């Protein structure tokens, strides 16, 4: 219990949400719903 | 624990930069490194714009803010604002970006390795916030460096190639300025103009002669204040009027910056001289005037007599009088009759727009510009659909003028808030009650009741 | 020298990229103030040198 | 010495696992062309 | 110990998430309102009920997704999955709008469960239940807007759809058809919500800027012990400040915090009343005296007549697409329009 | 001492029933002028040609308005942003016709209110208080600057500033949505979270403190008499309110530091209203709400409408009717 | 476009302007490291 | 105090945690992906694909107009698409 | 192409967390 430093999981998790969110903003311009 | 934690420094992590108030060398690293990010951004962004630049498209159709600043200084551009050589942009971009690395190096050095405080290493670079002599001396050096920079602009305009001049004949051109304006009646007349419609304070400066001249004055003014403060110390009246603390000086500059950001916001919105519409797109007034012109032109070609056309309200459909009687475009654009631009001024007579010049002298280049500008009005949506809010998707456009004015309103506003925060706090901290009220001597408890 | 220009320019990037991670680790490790003084000083001149070299090459391919 | 399965445990999984599954669903949608 | 009492013990155990008896109503209904919203905004259309896309699947974004109301032809059907419309067919349920009633009705019972939860926890901990009382205001809003209003109208079609832009649509419908801004019951609700925000901000700022110095650090948050006996800020200096800034001030801490409950709770209640009125088209739409004058005097104009002209524009330009089941056909020439635009 | 010092000491006296202060020296005259003009114009002012088309709008009670329809009408579009003091008119009659009272009221009022904010700082200094109440007030003040100054600047006319009336406010909001799709702007959505959340947290804090009042009274007297002004001690049990609220949600979704809790109550509405004031201020420069009109289309290319398209049909109804005689050309560019 | 020489550097040039925001995020990774002391 | 359970800071720094959740999380994600990529979501929920909003030549909308005939109304519109 | 960009930002962005990582191992002076 506590073998992985909390700051590491945080950064990892964070970069993970940034990716998914970034992907959704990409989708606003590509394909369905891009007006194109 | 060299400061650096909430126990020794008294400031929590979320206000940890307040830990640097009395650590001049670490504070010097923070600033230099921060300057690094600024210069970095000027470099990285300009190259981004270059890689994305297509010289056939108007600059303002391509999301560009920095390249238009370079073009206005006379690099890379020719008549009509046509881009004729992109290499100067590349140079600005690379030189700032290289430079950021040395700022970068210098800031991270001073912030980590260097001496946390300077005042024991050299009595010249170290400082106490409360040394009124040392504080004015730093002010004076920086004053001189600003005066120099103002004069760099004069050098460019007069000795190193000139400036883009939207009012230059033949639709604009780069141009050397040889008769800067020095009459102080003009230069300082601008400062006494009302900021209200038709006057516009210093935002109304509409020729490069006034611009270059004002920068001569300001350069020489700063250099002279620099010397002043380097040699003097604050007088009795000024000592008693200000708070002398690092936070107080911070609040004073947040003040200044906020006021400047608001002025910037109106400059880019109304001024089409140092923000040429060739590069930035039309002003809001300009586009609105341009539409009236377009439909005057069209209807006149069909055979309409545009001077006698009574619109539905009883006011002229194309032409009416301003409240001081000038002939001006009709319809809603009646609010924008103060607009002045190179495409429109040739139709102007002494009493305003001139119907004979309207009937006879409109060239195709004016019909083109007016049509271009009306269809690049600075209206668009946050996701860059161009046009009014009811427009369908298709046009991917938001005016550089909207981007720059909105960003700097927001920035100027929050910087006034910062001013109030840090000025109030500085006052509180100088009097010793920023941390709260003393239960043992609560001031109100010693005051008579209001009733 | 269309290929000797990229050799220098990747040198800048690969070196920049090194010294970006390397200078701040160096600075805040207590161990080797002296095992690394030389290091950063050499990359430094190497970096500057490279900027110049890439700066003059440009003018034969730009 | 703690339990591992608890009411709390059930609470977080009733949310988290549909949430992840929905996120992959939505991810895939970004690549649908018309 | 009876089995009821053993079940009671376990349901009222001190755990990370208190359950309770009310939990048996709250957790299932809340989970399913939520889950049905997420499910429908992610995957379900509004094509057969509205002529609209409404899910991520179809390419909507978080602003334009909705679980949309059922078609007008369904009346006020409960739209039970096993009912006569969908006949147990889940896919057809979704297509006809079942998720809307599903969310609406589970949400209703979940709000019930939450309030009982507020009652249940207050009783066990031993405090007065003023929080539960406060929660009556959200409940009145929800019932009035989502249930009562459509029950007075022709069907569930005209209730709010569960989506960001769908609600914006509802705001503008209410302007163009009900002239809701003119309604004194909304006006009062506005006063209560903006007044509550005002109270929120001014009480927070007043406390934060009258603190006593109770530690020696610059971060003042660490100088407070929840078990201390003393007020952490000065009522006396707060009082003087506002007496001389604004003329009057609070002097009674209990009155001040009761006033904070009252103002917003009372505002939402008044808004609920007006929507009940609008369930019946009992609008405050017009001022008869202005209309008599205006009809007679073509030079009489006020902001009230200007606004009606806008209402008239909203109704005609938006109804054909907004109420597709009516097959409104408006030739260009009947559309009201000012000059040029 | 000498006369100027007696005066300075009076101005800054913490013993005046109402604090004057140096900011008060500007605030008092400017608010008085704004208030007297507004009250007289609201009752008696004759119709004002707001849009510059010789189509005067009656805003005052004596010319056929009631409390809800009446207004002080914005100055003429013919004026745009020109300064129109009384002395610039050829007669009061001309000044009333073109909407001069509006300029006078809002300039004196923005000045007065800007100084009201400074006054809040000033008194907190004389009292030994911390200084940032005035920061909280900057949110409402910023909002007033937006509808009365910034939006007219961007659009080029005070005729598009907010009218000083109940119905006039509605007019301004409907036209705004039409021209900027403010509902679809995140700064306005942040404003709604601000004020909704402020109302919520307002009811919560009040409910939660009221829930945990210490029995200090009988059933026949008001609970309020259990608190005495200036009492050393607290009259509610914050630990019990945490015990209730921590269980209502979970233990760490609840505040147990009175200072952290009150800072949160301050920051939530202030920040949100900062954003919605900045929203009006940036839509002033036509950076408008998200535009998703015809954003979904099918394999062939038919437009598949969304709720955003339905909003757009309402917006279009506002667009084509507003100021119905004021446009001669097809685009309404400001 | 950049000078064709620097074309291979186009996608790096694409990402560079976002770099100053990483600095703000790096400060939070740092305080997480030192546990917001 | 503590209501008894295992502190979160403790679980998510635990290795056993990430052993378990290095698998379950990505797996759930892929399950959702497949739900859309297989085209399954369309048929479960009755959501039109980009090619099934209209018949090739129609411009009117398959709006349901009857309360009890409604299931039949939708099914007959789905015939005319082919 | 876009992987060119994503490999650059991938590399640039992890550059930061790493400096923290190294200085932690080295019982550096964070
Ligand atoms: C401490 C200091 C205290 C000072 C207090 C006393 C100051 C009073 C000044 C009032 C300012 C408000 C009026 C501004 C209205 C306006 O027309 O201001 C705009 C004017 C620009 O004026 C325009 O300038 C134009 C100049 O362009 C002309 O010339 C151009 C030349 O290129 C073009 O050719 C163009 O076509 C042509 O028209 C014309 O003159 C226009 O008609 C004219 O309207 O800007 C300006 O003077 C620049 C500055 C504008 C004011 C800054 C905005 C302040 C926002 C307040 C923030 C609130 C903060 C929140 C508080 C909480
Ligand atoms: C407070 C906190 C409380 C917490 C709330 C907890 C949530 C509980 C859940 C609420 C359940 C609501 C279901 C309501 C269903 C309903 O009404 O459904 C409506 C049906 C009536 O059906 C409607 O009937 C209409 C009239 O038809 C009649 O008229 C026609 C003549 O044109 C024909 O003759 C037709 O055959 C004939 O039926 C139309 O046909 C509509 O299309 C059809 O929906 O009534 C019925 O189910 C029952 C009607 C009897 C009254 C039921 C009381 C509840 C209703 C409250 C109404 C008060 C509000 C009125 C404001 C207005
Ligand atoms: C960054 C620029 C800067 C800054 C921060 C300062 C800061 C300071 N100056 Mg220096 N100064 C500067 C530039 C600057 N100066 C330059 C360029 C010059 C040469 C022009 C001078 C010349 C100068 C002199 C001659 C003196 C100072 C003094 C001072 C101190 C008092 C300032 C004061 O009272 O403010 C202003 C505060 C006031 C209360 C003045 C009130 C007057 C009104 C309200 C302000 C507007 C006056 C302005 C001149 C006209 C307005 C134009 C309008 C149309 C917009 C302070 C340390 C004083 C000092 O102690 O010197 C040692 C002093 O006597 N400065
Ligand atoms: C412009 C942004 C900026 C800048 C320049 C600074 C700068 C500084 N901060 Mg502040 N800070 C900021 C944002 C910023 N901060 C924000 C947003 C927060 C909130 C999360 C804080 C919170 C904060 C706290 C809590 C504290 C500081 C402290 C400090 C100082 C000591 C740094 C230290 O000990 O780090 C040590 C850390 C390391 C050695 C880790 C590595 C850091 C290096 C610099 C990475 C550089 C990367 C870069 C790519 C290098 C390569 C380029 C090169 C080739 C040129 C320093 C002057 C400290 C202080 O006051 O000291 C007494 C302190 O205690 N700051
Ligand atoms: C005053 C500063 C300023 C201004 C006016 C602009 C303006 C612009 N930029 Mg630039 N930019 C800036 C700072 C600025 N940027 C900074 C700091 C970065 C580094 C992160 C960039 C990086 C950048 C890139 C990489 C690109 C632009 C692009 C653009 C254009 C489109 C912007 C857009 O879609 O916004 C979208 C709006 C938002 C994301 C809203 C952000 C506002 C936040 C969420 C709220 C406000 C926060 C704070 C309180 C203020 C526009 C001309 C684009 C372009 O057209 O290139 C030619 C492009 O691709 N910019
Ligand atoms: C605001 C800028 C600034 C200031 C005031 C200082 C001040 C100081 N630094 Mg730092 N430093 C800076 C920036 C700054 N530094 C930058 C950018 C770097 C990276 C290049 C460094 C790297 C650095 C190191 C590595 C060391 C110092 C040291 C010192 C101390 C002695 C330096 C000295 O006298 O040099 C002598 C000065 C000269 C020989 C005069 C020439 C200076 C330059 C070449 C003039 C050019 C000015 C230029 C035209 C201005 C325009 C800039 C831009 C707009 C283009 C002193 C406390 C030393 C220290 O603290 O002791 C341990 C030390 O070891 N500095
Ligand atoms: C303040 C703003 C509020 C947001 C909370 C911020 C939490 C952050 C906080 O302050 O402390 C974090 C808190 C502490 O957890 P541990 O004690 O495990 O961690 C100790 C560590 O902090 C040591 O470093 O953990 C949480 O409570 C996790 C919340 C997950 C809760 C799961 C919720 C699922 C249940 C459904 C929701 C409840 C139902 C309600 C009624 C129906
Ligand atoms: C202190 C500190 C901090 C901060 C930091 C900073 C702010 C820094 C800065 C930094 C910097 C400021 C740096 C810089 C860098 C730079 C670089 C590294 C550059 C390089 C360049 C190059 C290499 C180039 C190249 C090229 C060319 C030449 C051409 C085109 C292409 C290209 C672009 C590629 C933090 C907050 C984190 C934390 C605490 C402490
Ligand atoms: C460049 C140019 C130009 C020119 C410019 C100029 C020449 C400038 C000037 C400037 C100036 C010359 C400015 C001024 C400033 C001022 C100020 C801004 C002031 C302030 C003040 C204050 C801040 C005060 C306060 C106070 C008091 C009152 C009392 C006690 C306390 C105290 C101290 C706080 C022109 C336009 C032509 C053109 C374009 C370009
Ligand atoms: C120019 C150039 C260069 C340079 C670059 C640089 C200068 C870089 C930097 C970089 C950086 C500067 C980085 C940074 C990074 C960052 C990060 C990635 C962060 C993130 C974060 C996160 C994700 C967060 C999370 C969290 C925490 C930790 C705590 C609390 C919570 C939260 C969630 C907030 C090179 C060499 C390439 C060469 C070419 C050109
Ligand atoms: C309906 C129904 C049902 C149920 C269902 C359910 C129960 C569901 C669930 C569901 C769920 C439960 C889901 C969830 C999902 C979630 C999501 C979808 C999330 C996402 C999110 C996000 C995306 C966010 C992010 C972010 C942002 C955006 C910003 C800030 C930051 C953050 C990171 C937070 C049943 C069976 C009875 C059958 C019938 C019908
Ligand atoms: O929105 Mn429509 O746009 Ca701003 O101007 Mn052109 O019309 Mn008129 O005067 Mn008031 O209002
Ligand atoms: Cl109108
Ligand atoms: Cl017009
Ligand atoms: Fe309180």
């Amino acid at each position: 219990g506590g073998r992985i430093p909390l700051w590491i999981v945080a950064t990892v998790a964070g970069m993970g949400v940034i990716v998914i969110v970034g992907l959704f903003f990409y989708g606003a311009y590509a394909g369905l719903g891009s007006s194109l | 624990a060299t400061n650096r934690d909430q126990e020794s420094s008294g400031f929590a992590w979320w206000a940890g930069n307040a830990r640097l108030i009395n650590l001049s060398g670490k504070l010097l690293g923070a600033h230099v490194a921060h300057a690094g990010l600024i210069v970095f951004w000027a470099g990285a962004m300009t190259l981004f714009e270059l890689a994305h630049f297509i010289p056939e498209k108007p600059m303002y159709e391509q999301g560009l803010i920095l390249i238009p600043h370079i073009a206005t200084l006379g690099w890379g551009v020719g008549p009509g604002g046509e881009v004729v050589d992109t290499f100067p942009f590349f140079v600005v971009g690379v030189v700032h970006l290289i430079s950021s690395a040395v700022l970068g190096f210098g800031g991270v050095y001073h912030a980590i390795r260097g001496p946390e405080t300077l005042e024991e290493y050299s009595s010249f670079f170290g400082y106490d916030w409360k040394d009124k002599n040392k504080m004015t001396t730093i002010l004076g050096f920086h004053l001189i460096v600003l005066g120099i920079g103002a004069l760099l602009l004069v050098a460019k305009a007069m000795f190193f190639g000139g400036l883009y001049d939207t009012w230059a004949p033949g639709g604009g051109d780069v141009r050397v300025i040889t008769n800067p304006t020095l009459d102080p009646r003009v230069i300082f007349g601008y400062l006494l103009k009302s900021p209200f419609g038709g006057e516009g304070w210093i935002v109304s400066v509409n020729n490069l002669e006034d611009v270059v001249g004002g920068h001569i004055w300001i350069g020489l003014i700063c250099i002279a204040g620099g010397i002043w403060h380097i040699l003097t110390t604050p007088f009795g009246w000024a000592r008693r009027a200000f708070i002398w603390s690092g936070e107080a000086y911070l609040s004073y500059s947040l003040g200044a910056l906020s006021m400047m950001g608001f002025i910037a916001t109106c400059f880019v919105w109304f001024n089409n001289t140092v923000y040429p519409s060739e590069f930035y797109g039309p002003t809001g007034p300009e586009a609105s005037q341009a539409q009236a012109m377009t439909f005057l032109i069209r209807d006149q070609k069909l055979g309409a007599n545009v001077g006698s056309a009574q619109g539905p309200t009883g006011l002229g459909k194309y032409l009416m009088r301003s409240p001081t009687g000038e002939i001006i475009f009709g319809g809603e654009t009646m609010r924008f009759w103060d607009f002045r631009g190179p495409w429109l001024e040739p139709l102007r007579g002494p009493n305003g727009l001139d119907l004979n010049k309207i009937k006879n002298d409109i060239q195709p280049w004016q019909e083109r510009r007016a049509a271009e500008y009306m269809t690049h009005a600075p209206l668009g949506s946050l996701n860059s659909v161009g046009g009014v809010a009811t427009e369908i998707n298709s046009v991917n456009f938001v005016s550089p003028r909207s981007w720059l004015a909105t960003s700097h309103f927001v920035l100027a506003f929050f910087f006034l808030v910062g001013h109030l925060w840090h000025a109030g706090r500085a006052r509180a901290a100088a009097a010793g009650f920023e941390k709260g009220i003393d239960r043992e001597s609560e001031p109100v408890l010693s005051m008579p009741s209001l009733d | 020298m269309t290929i000797l220009f990229q050799l220098a320019l990747a040198a800048l990037v690969i070196l920049s990229f090194v010294m970006v991670i390397g200078v701040p680790v160096a600075y805040a490790s207590p161990q080797d103030w002296d095992r690394s003084k030389q290091l950063i000083f050499l990359g430094s001149g190497l970096w500057i040198a490279l900027v110049l070299v890439v700066g003059v090459l440009n003018f034969f391919v730009v | 010495s703690y339990p591992i399965f608890t009411v709390r445990w059930v609470a977080v999984h009733t949310l988290a696992v549909p949430t992840i599954f929905f996120l992959g669903a939505i991810a895939a949608m970004q690549f649908i062309q018309r | 110990r009876g089995w009821f009492d053993i079940l009671d013990d376990w349901l009222k155990r001190d755990r990370f998430v208190f359950v309770g008896w009310s939990g048996i109503l709250l957790f299932p209904c809340a989970y399913l309102a939520l889950g049905g919203w997420l499910t429908g905004t992610t995957f379900v259309t509004s094509w057969y009920t509205h002529g609209l896309a409404s899910s991520y699947l179809e390419g909507c974004n978080f602003l334009t997704v909705a679980v949309s109301t059922p078609a007008n032809s369904m009346g006020h059907s409960l739209l039970l999955l096993w009912g006569p419309e969908a006949q147990g067919d889940f896919t057809r349920w979704c297509q006809l709008g079942g998720l809307w009633t599903f969310i609406a009705l589970h949400g209703a019972f979940g709000l019930i469960g939450f309030m009982l939860r507020q009652f249940e926890i207050a009783r066990l901990v031993g405090v007065r239940p003023y929080n539960a009382i406060a929660f009556s205001a959200p409940i009145a809003v929800f019932v009035s807007v989502f249930l009562i209003y459509p029950l007075g109208q022709s069907s569930w079609f005209f209730a709010p759809s569960f989506g960001v832009a769908a609600i914006f649509r509802f705001l503008l419908f209410f302007q163009g058809f009900h002239n809701w801004t003119l309604n004194p019951f909304h006006m009062m609700g506005v006063a209560g919500v903006l007044g509550g925000a005002l109270l929120c901000a001014i009480h927070g700022a007043t406390v934060e800027n009258t603190l006593f110095q109770d530690g020696e650090g610059a971060s003042t948050f660490r100088a407070f012990n929840p078990t201390q006996a003393e007020e952490t800020y000065s009522m006396v200096t707060a009082n003087r400040f506002w007496s001389q800034i604004f003329g009057i001030a609070f002097s009674n801490k209990r009155w001040l915090h009761f006033f904070m409950l009252f103002v917003p709770v009372t505002g939402l209640w008044m808004s609920a009343i007006g929507v009940v009125g609008l369930a019946l088209n009992l609008r405050s739409y017009d001022f008869i005296s202005q209309e008599i004058r205006a009809a007679e005097d073509p030079e009489f104009e006020t902001f009230y007549t200007k606004n009606l002209l806008l209402n008239e524009g909203i109704r005609a330009w938006m109804a054909p697409q907004d109420q597709p089941h009516e097959n409104f056909v408006f030739p260009e020439e009947v559309l009201p329009r000012g000059n040029a635009l | 001492a000498n006369l100027w010092e007696r005066f300075c000491n009076w101005v800054t006296s913490t013993d005046n029933r109402l604090y004057v202060g140096w900011f008060g020296v500007i605030m008092i005259p400017t608010l008085l002028a704004a208030t007297i003009c507004f009250v007289i114009a609201f009752i008696a002012a004759p119709p004002v040609d707001i849009d510059g088309i010789r189509e005067p709008v009656s805003g005052s009670l004596l010319y056929g308005n009631n409390i809800i329809t009446g207004a002080v009408v914005p100055s003429s579009n013919a004026i745009g942003l020109h300064f129109y003091p009384i002395w610039e008119a050829a007669s009061l009659d001309e000044w009333l016709y073109n909407g001069g009272p509006y300029q006078l009221i809002i300039f004196h009022f923005l000045l007065g209110a800007s100084c009201y904010m400074g006054r809040q700082w000033e008194l907190s200094y004389r009292l030994g208080m911390r200084p940032w109440i005035c920061v909280a007030y900057s949110a409402p003040l910023a909002s007033a600057f937006a509808v009365f100054l910034i939006y007219p600047i961007g659009q080029g006319s005070f005729s598009d500033g907010m009218p000083l009336g109940i119905s006039g406010t509605f007019n301004f909001m409907i036209v705004f949505q039409a021209e900027h799709n403010i509902l679809m702007h995140p700064f306005h959505q942040l404003g709604v979270a601000g004020v909704f959340g402020g109302a919520l947290f307002c009811a919560m804090h009040g409910s939660l403190v009221t829930s945990s009042l210490i029995r200090e009274t009988t059933e026949t007297e008001s609970a309020n008499y259990g608190y005495k002004f200036g009492q050393e001690e607290e009259t509610y049990n914050i630990v019990a309110a945490h015990g209730y609220f921590g269980r209502l949600i979970f233990q760490y979704a609840s505040f147990n530091n009175s200072r952290s809790l009150h800072f949160f109550l301050a920051a939530w509405p202030v920040v949100g209203v900062w954003f919605t004031a900045l929203g009006i201020s940036t839509m002033a420069f036509n950076l408008n709400g998200f535009n998703f009109n015809h954003s979904v289309i099918d394999a062939k290319g038919n437009v598949i409408n969304t709720w955003a398209d339905i909003i757009n049909r309402a917006n279009l109804g506002m667009e084509v009717m507003h100021e119905r005689n004021a446009h001669n050309f097809p685009l309404d560019l400001a | 476009k950049l000078p064709e020489a620097y074309a291979i550097f186009d996608p790096l040039v694409d990402v560079l302007p976002v770099i100053p925001v990483l600095f703000l995020a790096l400060a939070f990774v740092w305080q997480a490291a030192v546990g917001f002391r | 105090g503590t209501t008894g359970e295992r502190p979160f800071s403790d679980i998510i720094t635990s290795v056993r945690y990430w052993v378990i959740h290095s698998i379950t999380i990505p797996a759930l994600f892929i399950a959702g992906w497949l739900f859309v990529s297989t085209g399954l979501a369309y048929d479960v929920f009755g959501t039109p694909r980009p090619d099934s909003y209209y018949a090739q030549e129609q411009r009117s909308i398959p709006l349901v107009t009857d309360r009890f005939e409604a299931k039949q109304q939708v099914e007959t519109f789905l015939e005319q698409l082919k | 192409e876009v992987i060119a960009q994503l490999t650059m930002i991938a590399m640039i962005g992890i550059a930061g967390p790493m400096i923290i990582f190294l200085l932690a191992v080295r019982r550096g002076n964070l």
